[PDB]
């Protein structure tokens, strides 16, 4: 169900890696989930704690690794936003556009985060929006 | 749209990590 995802050995070993007490801060079951290929953000945070608090014992964590599945993400969800801004149709922004878009609503990135994603994606100016969710999918 | 936006900041965020 998330063993179908993730590697369940890694599961374990990432909670060792950062446990304190048999616990797991949240911050440091997100850094795990994304290790492990998942996608967490703060509404997954958010709703973790509101059941159980700031540290997770081990099966509260794997509880949180189901929750960070989100196994209905694709390409048309993910591209909504910039399908948007993109006025005229023609599948491309440019990289300020998008820049501009990641780190100004949301659970917005810092300028830095979103350079670094833009550029590790391509080093031209126009961006094809829907190449690059693909490829933050994988 | 908002939504959706998070969910593209979150596999941005598994991608640095």
């Amino acid at each position: 169900q998330l063993e179908e995802k993730v590697d369940e050995s890694d599961v374990r070993i990432y909670f060792n890696e950062k446990s304190s007490g048999g616990k797991i801060s949240i911050d440091n079951a997100s850094y795990n989930a994304r290790k492990l290929g998942l996608a967490p953000s703060s509404i997954d945070e958010k709703k973790i704690k509101e059941l159980y608090g700031d540290n997770l014992t081990y099966e509260q964590y794997l509880e949180y690794l189901s929750i960070c599945v989100h196994d209905k993400d694709n390409v048309e969800e993910l591209i909504k936003m910039f399908a948007h801004f993109d006025n005229n149709c023609t599948g491309y922004l440019t990289k300020s556009q998008m820049k501009n878009i990641l780190t100004t609503w949301g659970d917005a990135l810092t300028d830095q985060e979103a350079i670094d994603a833009l550029n590790a994606f391509s080093s031209e100016d126009n961006i094809d929006y829907k190449l690059f969710c693909e490829d933050i999918l994988q | 749209n908002i939504x959706s936006l998070l969910r593209v900041q979150a596999h941005i965020r598994k991608k640095m990590v």
